[PDB]
């Protein structure tokens, strides 16, 4: 049926229903409009009112315009040609190249899975990259906090990732850029066009993009995570996929969260957050798990507040992270890359009955060697150097070239397989190469790049 | 006619309830029997909650209140240049009407994805802290941020006055024509810094739009998109404009006073949760252009005061977030005699590289590095007396370093003086001197480089950097200069 | 017109008028009251009732009272007669000296003067006080701010002001007392009598005064300051000639509103406060100014809740200022008078260009040794003053020394110091500075440089210390 605005306060527009009320969470369309204007219902008010949270800015509305009930939540296209899009919240293309012309939509609420589908299966998410899954493995269907952001290679870490998962195990990602800057979001699709995970004159496109933009209103900001939720839970629940979700980033989710929260007249929390803090991040994370037809595994750009931990934003946060990828400039300044911190990034699933009792040792292995590297770094007995120099020399078969960086770098790029990642640090470990010399162990694949790189320096 | 009029129900601090009004738009510009303004920020089912343009004695119960089909726009082009207006334009300097022949909406969404290319311009501050290590492209939005008196609104005049030279030349390219927003600063702060620019004669490309202490909440809300429109018509013309928020703490303050009042839910401070919103609007705008859409700029650096050092309170966090990179202003950095009192270490700015000159990032990478490296090993400079010559050399480099990173106010640097002075300090010459004579050499040293050696300079700037020969001039000036100087 | 009390809440009054409304701002007058009590119109609350505040107190008000409305704002006195005179907000002679024998009258509220009006000249005024002379000098015609948490000495400086700049000036003065102490108001007067800046029997009197103190409702004490800021006005433009207004203290002014806020009906914003206390401080600041027409040299004592300058009311002063001077518990706790933080105490002059470069050098080379030794200060209270190197150790006892010559006996101070008062010429406090900075005094002990006034007397301390 057709309702009528009765309140414009900011974002948050009142309309009045003559028949049947909207349930909480339809969308609704404004008639009367240049561009779609969209209202998601979050209170019935009583007498025949509902309390809505604008999608796009509310200026030149007139009470008693007409609405439109949808007679569902905000719905968005799914399916493959969403791959190397880029929609809004609304599931709008704004990349100017027209229609998204799938044969399938969506409603962007949808239920967590139910616990009969839930899979007790423990598996790694091999990235092909030396660094994570090794020392800090990603798991199928879990969670990761990606700590860092400027001039330590995020980006390129995204778009290195997007490549090998898609390569490796035949799974594609969604970028969700929650509270994106659109300079940012100009830059990282250019940057995907130009490394190939994005490609404009075929269907061979790696990712779907969804953009809610900083300046869209509190309520866009924060459905925006839910949208890319959704295009992801279409590759799983359809084509049975192990999808990569991208959240960038989870801080601004809860902000926007905030924000909405305020708007609504809901009396904030400890610490001036919304007093559903916890149930707004559990309804979004939940969905991100595995099931029986595959599943959907995330990395989330952590902004830290006030660099407070215990801060309850990302208190809350860290609840539902299985492992963290800390990209360090520290690590950078001293020409590593990927700049991951391999110390500073753990992962729940090393333990030795999740991974290999192999995995596990020469990860433990690694960690003890650099950490007694860092100890011994201040202060040698011959037991001693000879764990300075294999240390050393892990430390740059750490590093590692990535195909997205092919075309800068002008070198070729390497996808390391989980076994041949392992052995080459274990094989250091047992000094199985302390007659060969230092920089041959940096950016190579697998170590026999190294003992080749290390003939070539003859 | 309850629908294009209504009558006031109630009027006091600023808000007025209207009844009526029928068919009023969501902030739209109303207008009250005084002649006096309003904008309808709240349609409630039975008033519209209209926040007053002025002094409310003006208004009483039962005044009419009429919609006249009022657009809030502003007038915009060349004409304003030069010129002090209020927060809507209007002239407020005396020199008569403004010759405006276009106007434009002070309330428009900002360019989206597709129309932007990456920020690759140099917008150069003169501000050799700023150029090497936090350094500002066109279209960028970098924040100024720190307490009050941190230098924070000089670093913006600095700016201004830098464009001099760039707008005194043929190069039309380099171009910039600037825009200086005052925010609830007092009416004679704003006519010294007016005199300020008129003097070092940067009033003929700036436009400076005020709204201050004593003008009402909506005028200081309302001024940064005022502005913004202004640099705008600019950008979207194939040319580049830069605009500076000072401040927008003020405004944000402006804003939360209105909410208050129209008894809008308060949040964690006070303000209400679209405060954020408030500033993304606003700073997204500042945008570079693709030569498709005529490659021009809009370039902002808004202006925060933070209350005893809180980077993290929520109006800060806010336009931390929105920008792309801040410069950090430090009380204890200004006493101590860092001036302009820039955190390095905490400053950033995440179009980097891409916003500077090949002459720049020749000098500006290793200066940035063994700053970095320096400031590890900061906190025992007065208690390594032992420590080995390693980090010894470290801290003899980084506290010369730091004292080359000092300027003057008023004096923005050409590009190659700026690298010739970096030079002398990143190449070791002056790893000898006494750290408290190097301000002291550097004005010395900069007026001989600039009086005699004006050959060398322009080839500086003619190679777009320091070649061999013109390291091997350097070093015989400089040496022998400084011979001459710690006599 | 006449209308009718409805509610009475504290200094909050409610009155219903049957025809004509009177506009906000406008004076009401309460009728069967022994002396004149005046309601400001605040607000229109709708079916034709509006709120008011209350001039004095409420007391004894009846639901049904009549009240007349005066067809104007407040107006009080102005002109020559003001002078030698004491006023309350309302323009009352509270000195029981009969009536101001004034024909021209103006309204306490009124429009800020327009960026056309203002002028842009700036001069050092001397005030013969080391620390502000040095570090953050007063301007003549500029708008000079004395913060401090109660007890640290913004009354005492502003009354040393009163004494070294005031006596000795040639046109007229303002004294306003808003919402401090009575006791400061009598011995204020009476000094001045003394002084002969208040002359009782002739016309030679150069200082009007208008108090609205303490033991007055908030209404009195929100309006007060634009009763003594009108007077002013009146001075700076009739007569033109150079004015100087002293205000103690104007965070009364904002504190006095958030007294009243919640009862007019307002969300709190932050601590407490009035969610227009940065515009209500807007339209009375931008009042107080030097024009084209006329200068004012403004001296506003500004009072810091919880001793916190981050609190909103002294947090949105600051950027009325040109000068500020700032004191702190910290320093006055140790004996430093006075208590002036030279690391928190700017001015717009402060430039080589305004001061010269002899000046500017020697005021930058104290804070930098100052806030030099303030870093290091904790450091050495752990790992102790043996491991600094003989430069930084150097510039520790400098800096002690430096801190002390900064502190200074103030002639309105007798009475707490024990020492005779010192005023020091701005070429002396140079000149110590400097030569303390220059390690010409490194011999000499800590002490002899502590509440003394020129150089000269820390040598003769250091002898007199001796034996
Ligand atoms: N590079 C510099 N060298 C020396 N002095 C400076 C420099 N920059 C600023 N100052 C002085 O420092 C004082 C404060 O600078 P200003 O630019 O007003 O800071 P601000 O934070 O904008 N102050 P406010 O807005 O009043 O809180 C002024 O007196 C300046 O003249
Ligand atoms: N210059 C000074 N020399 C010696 N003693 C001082 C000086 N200034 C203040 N004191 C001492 O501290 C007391 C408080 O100073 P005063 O100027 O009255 O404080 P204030 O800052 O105005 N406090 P308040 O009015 O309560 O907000 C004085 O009565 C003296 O005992
Ligand atoms: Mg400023
Ligand atoms: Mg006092």
């Amino acid at each position: 049926t057709t309702g009528r605005i009765v309140a414009v306060i900011g974002a948050v527009v009142d309309v009045q229903f003559d028949e049947g009320l909207p349930p909480i969470l339809n969308a609704l369309e404004v008639q009367g409009r240049e561009t779609r204007l969209v209202l998601e219902v979050a209170q019935h008010l009583g007498e025949s009112t509902v309390r809505t949270i604008a999608m796009d800015g509310t200026e030149g509305l007139v009470r008693g315009q007409k609405v439109l009930d949808s007679g569902a939540p905000i719905r968005i296209p799914v399916g493959p040609e969403t791959l190397g899009r880029i929609m809004n919240v609304i599931g709008e293309p704004i990349d100017e190249r027209g229609p998204i012309k799938t044969k399938q939509f969506a409603a962007i609420h949808a239920e967590a899975p139910e616990f009969v589908e839930m899979s007790v299966e423990q598996e790694i998410l091999v990235t092909g990259i030396k660094v994570v899954d090794l020392l800090a493995p990603y798991a199928k269907g879990g969670k990761i906090g990606l700590f860092g952001g400027a001039g330590v290679g995020k980006t390129v870490l995204i778009m290195e990732l997007i490549n090998n998962v898609a390569k490796a195990h035949g799974g594609y990602s969604v970028f969700a850029g929650v509270g994106e800057r659109t300079r940012e979001g100009n830059d990282l699709y250019h940057e995907m066009i130009e490394s190939g995970v994005i490609n404009l004159k075929d269907a061979t496109s790696k990712v779907a993009l969804v953009y809610g933009q900083m300046n869209e209103p509190p309520g866009a900001r924060a459905r925006v995570a839910l949208t890319g939720l959704t295009v992801a839970e279409y590759f799983r629940d359809q084509e049975g996929q192990d999808v990569l979700l991208f959240i960038d980033n989870i801080f601004r989710f809860t902000q926007a969260g905030s924000e909405v929260s305020a708007l609504l007249g809901r009396i904030p929390s400890a610490v001036g957050y919304q007093p559903t803090l916890a149930t707004d991040m559990g309804t979004m994370q939940e969905r991100i798990t595995t099931t029986k037809k595959g599943s959907i595994t995330s990395v989330q750009a952590i902004y830290v507040p006030a660099d407070d931990l215990t801060d309850p934003a990302p208190a809350t946060t860290f609840a539902h992270l299985d492992a963290t990828t800390v990209l360090s400039r520290a690590i950078a300044e001293l020409g590593i890359y990927p700049a991951v911190d391999p110390l500073d990034s753990t992962s729940r699933i090393m333990d030795p009955n999740i991974v290999g009792s192999e995995h596990y040792d020469v990860a433990r292995g690694v960690q003890k060697i650099l950490q007694d590297y860092k100890s011994l770094q201040d202060i040698l007995s011959e037991e001693d150097k000879l764990t300075v120099s294999r240390a050393r020399k892990i430390q740059r078969f750490l590093s590692q070239p990535f195909q997205v960086a092919e075309v800068f770098t002008g070198h070729l790029g390497k996808l390391v397989p989980l076994k041949e990642t392992i052995k080459g640090f274990q094989q250091i470990l047992a000094g199985e190469y302390d007659h060969l010399p230092e920089q041959a162990f940096y950016m190579v694949g697998p170590i026999e790049e190294a003992v080749a790189k290390a003939d070539k320096l003859a | 006619d309850l629908e294009e009029t209504g009558r006031v129900l109630s009027i006091g601090d600023g808000i007025a309830r209207v009844h009526g009004l029928r068919n009023v738009q969501a902030e739209e510009m109303v207008e009250f029997s005084s002649g006096l303004k309003g904008m309808s920020l709240n349609l409630e089912p039975d008033n519209v909650g209209v926040v007053v343009f002025g002094n409310d004695k003006l208004i009483k119960e039962g005044d009419i209140v009429k919609r006249t089909g009022a657009i809030v726009d502003v007038p915009v082009g060349e004409e304003l240049l030069g010129r002090v207006v209020d927060a809507l334009g209007n002239a407020i300097d005396g020199k008569g009407p403004i010759g405006s022949k276009a106007r434009r909406r002070v309330g428009l969404k900002a360019p989206g994805i597709i129309p932007r290319i990456s920020v690759r311009e140099p917008m150069q501050t003169g501000i050799k802290a700023v150029d090497s290590l936090v350094p500002i492209g066109r279209g960028q939005r970098e924040l100024i941020i720190g307490d009050r008196q941190t230098g924070k609104t000089s670093i913006a005049i600095d700016t201004i006055i830098n464009q001099k030279r760039f707008n005194d030349g043929t190069d039309e390219k380099k171009k910039l024509y600037c825009i200086y927003v005052a925010i609830g600063q007092k009416r004679s702060t704003v006519a010294q810094l007016v005199k300020r620019l008129t003097d070092a004669d940067a009033m003929k490309y700036t436009i400076v739009v005020s709204a201050t202490a004593s003008d009402a909440a909506p005028l200081q809300y309302l001024a940064p998109y005022s502005g913004c429109s202004m640099g705008e018509y600019f950008r979207d013309n194939g040319k580049h404009a830069l605009i500076i928020y000072d401040d927008l703490s003020k405004q944000a303050v402006a804003y939360r006073q209105m909410s208050l009042l129209l008894r809008r839910p308060p949040g964690r401070e006070a303000y209400p949760g679209d405060v954020f919103y408030l500033h993304s609007r606003l700073l997204e705008r500042a945008a570079k252009m693709n030569d498709a859409f005529g490659g021009g700029s809009l370039t902002a650096l808004p202006v925060i005061e933070t209350q005893a050092g809180d980077v993290s309170a929520y109006i800060p966090t806010n336009v931390i977030s929105i920008t792309d990179g801040q410069i950090f202003l430090e009380t204890e950095l200004f006493y101590k005699g860092i001036r302009p009192a820039i955190n390095v270490g905490l400053s950033v700015s995440r179009v980097g590289s891409a916003a500077q000159t090949r002459a720049m990032k020749q000098v500006a990478g290793t200066m940035k590095l063994e700053l970095a490296q320096y400031r590890e090993v900061a906190a025992f400079a007065q208690f390594g007396s032992d420590l080995d010559a390693a980090t010894q050399q470290l801290l003899s480099r980084g506290v010369r370093l730091t004292e080359l990173l000092k300027q003057g106010q008023y004096s923005p640097m050409a590009i190659e003086e700026q690298v010739a002075v970096i030079y002398a300090g990143v190449r070791g010459y002056l790893d000898k001197l006494e750290p408290s004579k190097i301000t002291k050499f550097e004005n010395a040293f900069l007026s001989h480089v600039i009086s005699q050696h004006q050959a060398l300079l322009g080839k500086i700037r003619t190679d777009g950097k320091i070649s061999e020969e013109s390291d091997a001039k350097l070093k015989e000036i400089v040496t022998n200069f400084l011979a001459g100087f710690e006599a």
